[PDB]
């Protein structure tokens, strides 16, 4: 009964790269900002948006295992702020 | 595991709980005799070191494991 | 030992103000954003960074008094039996520091504020 | 008391009594006579063949009666 | 005996709830046969009174203990893990 | 049975970020910021107000949804 | 032994919100109002304590008792801090 | 049931403290309430135990 | 009112069934109340 | 009530320490003072300590 | 019907298996049943 | 002062009980025996109040 | 050992909301002062902890002493608690 | 002052350990003393405990 | 189980070390560039 | 590889449960073996709690 | 032999750091000199074993638990203070 | 230095207590309740104190 | 050096362990040591506990 | 290697401080058991049991002094 | 080598010292139990 | 037979303390793994002291650390 | 004291009062007359075959006497 919590341990760890792509749209969306939205609700909307919409499947472990993660995180913000700005 | 070390003293010896049966059958039997009742206490008295070194070990196995499981959080 | 553990802390807590109001860094940070206004530019640098250029040329000219702190304090000639010989010896471990803002401070406004060899506690605001 | 002079102002003064089990007030006197820390300004107030007595001066006379007399008592 | 499916492929499930759903209902109703399968065998005289049969139903009692609470921090963790990025 | 309990306090223990989300306190909140953003107002009225004003006609309406859930289960 | 049970659970609508939970307030300071002099009772008779058969339900009430009211402490303040992370914000 | 038969045991060796067969099914009989008492108060401490603990847990 | 417990009942069983029948008498008497004695200890620990 | 009838069989068998009966009833009556006394001792430590879980969990 | 747990079917291989031989045939019977005692009593402290 | 208590009057009881058993064997032996199985009861029913204080 | 009670509960006016906290502290350190000198009175005569009956009655007045403490300092920390929510706000 | 007549009996027996009278008195005292202990150690660790519990609540 | 319960033991906890880590980097991350457009 | 020289043991009194020098090894290994299985659980549990409150200080 | 000193030595002060700062070396020699003498009372291993000395040793843990407890929230909420107030 | 605890002084105190009676058996329930009461008396004290060790922290 | 006395009283008792006079001391000196270690470990524990406090309120 | 601990020893410390007991009660049960009325041999045997079943308890509650010391050390690790 | 006990050594003073095997085997069972309760004192 | 042999500051400060934790680490590490020091009570001793110094280590340097950074934020917002 | 010369000014003069059990005042004076601690300016203030006494005088003769008293009296 181990991979019951390693499923539900795989997904947390997955919509946090989730949350690095699609957080800069909610900031520059003129109906989604910080103006508009309080913060104790901003947060669960940005997470399970991209959990409705990540692209592998949520049981399966992530590619995520120390391959570069602090310039990943640069990746992940940098194609955000350039989805926020087509947007 | 559990069952393993269990039953460990369930292999280790043959037949000593059918043993101690055949035994208390003959000393219902014929309960008169001096070689009867000397080898009904040296048979008898094996159990009691068998069953309670049986429910010892498993004991302090118990307590093992629940040191184990607590120290998750 | 363990109030000497409870004062560093007390020290890392109060850090940002002290280097706020004590040490020479409101000459630094006042001037920059004076040149700024000078030229009539609103957010140009962007005052964010010229803060940052500030603090590290405060930090650079406040740290070789900061090292004067270390060398008296951190030896083990400080057991003194008697309690009042250990207070003039750090009395005597902030001397360096009392010494620098005496010298930056204007004289008869600290004997008016600790009116009520100064008291650091008194200069403070003078400075 | 015989190597110096202490100055204390008339708001200092201490009191204090206390009770000896194995020595009497008269055989501590003669430990103050003898020895030179007797003071005929504050002398000790009590029966002379008993144990509670009450004193009251500077306080460095009243701490040096009380911790000389409470030492007495360990030793008889 | 006993039975073992060979084949655990992994089924492909539109969302976890329905696995969280399964696990529940897997589970609930193990425990709930096993709360009875100790007490019944407490409850009657004859299964007590053998030393052979106490020392199966002392495993099962210390099987039945090390499970709860096996399954009891491993939700609580995973609970704990949810809310600190749920949290923010 | 045991861990029905186990699942019913890990359902109470992510309730608010089902209130949330879930529920139609999104609608409340979002319009009374707007309000008073509206009226250029920036600080007033003290937005931790309107929280508990936006909180109570929420659960206003979602009271009979959320109550046959307890006679259900 | 003596049992009694009431069947029928009074329900109807009441667009009113408080009276429920008053009710519901009152059916919970009773019902742990009567069990812990009926525990107090039993444990103060000295007939009670005495008997195998009767230390076998004695046993039973106390953790009846305290698995209850610590069930409503933990609802309770997960409760009231669910709330709280809305309205703290 | 068990303290059924325990307690109609007793009276008959109260009548005759002598019979030499009375006085062991009566030993068989008590100390074999003895296992079963002790058993079901065993038995009700853990299922508080483990009740309690996931409490301990949440709270 | 004098209460009676069941410790007094199952003696009250003893002392009714009445030398050496005398003597015999408090052999298996104190037997039986020192053995129905623990068996309630560890269930009144094991309140707690 | 219970601590009368207690303190008023003590001074039979201090007198008369010989009658087989007489210890009999006080071995009887100072056990069932036993079973009372921790019972009315383990019952109140319930009671604190539930009552002091609650401000456990609101603090 | 009465119910007859191992304790109580040693005991009926004691009576049913049938001056100083009937009382060493108790002598030997008076301790088996208070070994079979404490070896079921030495499971029961090790639940808790 | 020289304080004596319920242990020392319960001791006692067996002693002061009885005329002159101290100075005048099979009785002495049970009274020795119960003077102290009870004061072996009496220290065990206040320590588990003792160990319940915290 | 021979105990006397007082019945007079008098009444001094508030003047103002400082008038009366200023009663209920003085009543409350009184009787946290007393309880506290009482087991320790209760304790120092050797005497009254020997005996079977005065223990259980020394367990209720350690029981009351903690949860009288803990349930005003709960309450004071909540109610200051209170105070910094909306001083924030 | 209790250890004075602690220390009192203990040499009585000591001298002469075969007193059936000084025993039973000896351990009518020692019992009780071991009654005090105890009980000082207890009721000064909730007076310890109670206040942890306000620099705990209002840290 | 005593050596399948510990290597167990160190799987859950730095596995949830990092899904901690890897969500409070994530926080630092997008908030660098919330800060950096207000400037 | 403790617990290969732990499984090594318990076989031989297994077949001979009544040999007092061999139980005493026995014990004198089991006992050991308790002290070394609960200290590598200890001193896991540091470097876990440690290790989180970094992320507890910096989040 | 006993000896105490009877003369305790006192110095003038004219600014308020100073009375700050003979409250810091008295609270810096009262640890220091509280943390080591049970430290030698437990190395005498004489003093460990006798019930009396065991007494008045355990409560000098409790008097100096409380007192450095006492100190450390009370400059906690004293620079609580200064914080708040300049975070405005 | 050689160090003597408070339980050795109890334990010596059956020793300087006596005169001959660690010499006079060699040249007996005399013996058997002087050292019996002894381990209980120095068990009691064994135990006395280990509470309050508990009840430091 | 308590454990060096230690380390000598055992093997003495070793060579002989029949002596009533050198088991009752050495009992006497065992029991002492046991008295010793848990108060060693209690009292660096506190000094950990309370030095870990500051840092728990300080970060 | 054959690894040794300090709670192995104490126990061969019991069995260096012996030297023979292991085998002379079994020379003591040749002798007593070969002719079982001798004055001289059941004294034998019963002097050398004796100090068997005193030296196994040495052997034994010693182990569990020596064991819950260090209990408590590890319960005193967190 | 022959090793030897003072259990060993009473009996070696009982032989260089039917009553002597009722004198003897009651002595030898006065040790076996104060020995072993002195020892069972440890816990 | 025993022997013995005999043997800007932020760049070289946290270098200092990198191996100054990992050395601590590796000692309780083979000291734990060792099963002779684990039993003997004077070296469980002097292993809890390790143990607690090195709780004492990285706390501090951990919270000092953090009100390090923790004065260069409110400075630069200003 | 025979090797340097200590000043400190007047305020700084500490005194103690010690018992001695098993050594008198004479033969401590006796002892400081062998050595050459004695001082005639602060000498010792007791009785003169007594066991109690006081002192006063600079703290580096304060502290030799007691801690020579202290580790002598212990000695015999």
């Amino acid at each position: 009964f181990y991979a019951l919590y390693f499923e539900i341990h795989h997904l947390v760890a997955s919509a946090a790269l989730g949350f690095a792509r699609v957080a800069p749209i909610f900031f520059f969306l003129p109906f989604l900002n910080s103006g508009v939205l309080s913060g104790a609700p901003r947060n669960a909307i940005i997470i399970l948006v991209a959990l409705g919409v990540w692209p592998h499947a949520l049981n399966e472990a992530p590619p995520f295992l120390s391959v570069a993660m602090i310039p990943l995180v640069l990746q992940e913000a940098a194609v955000g702020v350039m989805l926020g700005c087509l947007l | 595991y559990l069952d393993d070390v269990s039953a460990k003293f369930d292999t280790g010896v043959d037949n000593l709980q059918t043993q101690v049966t055949e035994a208390l059958d003959k000393l219902a039997a014929k309960p008169s005799d001096p070689a009867l009742l000397a080898a009904y206490q040296s048979k008898l008295s094996e159990y009691n070191l068998y069953r309670n070194a049986q429910s010892n070990t498993v004991k302090v196995f118990k307590d093992i494991d629940a040191a184990i499981i607590q120290n998750f959080r | 030992n363990d109030i000497s553990l409870i004062a560093l802390l007390a020290f890392s807590t109060l850090l940002p103000f002290i280097i706020a109001s004590g040490t020479c860094f409101v000459k630094f940070s006042i001037v920059f954003v004076m040149v700024r206004n000078a030229l009539g530019l609103q957010q140009i640098p962007s005052n964010m960074t010229l803060n940052g250029v500030a603090l590290l040329l405060s930090m650079f000219v406040m740290w070789p008094i900061m090292h004067d702190a270390y060398v008296y304090f951190e030896d083990e000639d400080v057991t003194f039996n008697d309690i009042s010989s250990l207070s003039k010896h750090v009395d005597e471990g902030l001397d360096g520091y009392r010494d620098y803002l005496i010298k930056y401070s204007d004289r008869e406004l600290v004997q008016f504020f600790e009116n009520a060899k100064p008291s650091i506690f008194a200069l403070l605001p003078a400075y | 008391d015989g190597q110096a002079i202490y100055i204390y102002d008339a708001s200092e003064m201490r009191n204090a009594v206390v009770s000896l089990r194995n020595v009497s007030l008269n055989e501590f006197n003669n430990f103050l006579k003898r020895s030179g820390l007797y003071n005929k300004n504050y002398p000790l107030r009590g029966d002379n063949r008993k144990g509670t007595f009450y004193v009251s001066g500077p306080p460095v006379y009243v701490d040096m009666v009380v911790n000389a007399a409470t030492m007495m008592d360990k030793q008889n | 005996g006993q039975a073992v499916n060979i084949r655990s492929m992994e089924t492909d499930i539109v969302s976890l709830d329905d696995r969280l759903l399964q696990a529940f209902s897997g589970s609930a109703i193990a425990t709930a046969v096993d709360k009875q399968t100790i007490t019944n065998r407490i409850e009657d005289p004859n299964l007590v009174t053998d030393p052979k049969e106490l020392a199966i139903s002392q495993e099962m009692i210390s099987d039945y203990n090390l499970y709860v609470s096996m399954v009891s921090t491993l939700t609580r963790k995973g609970v704990g893990a949810v809310e600190t990025l749920l949290r923010s």
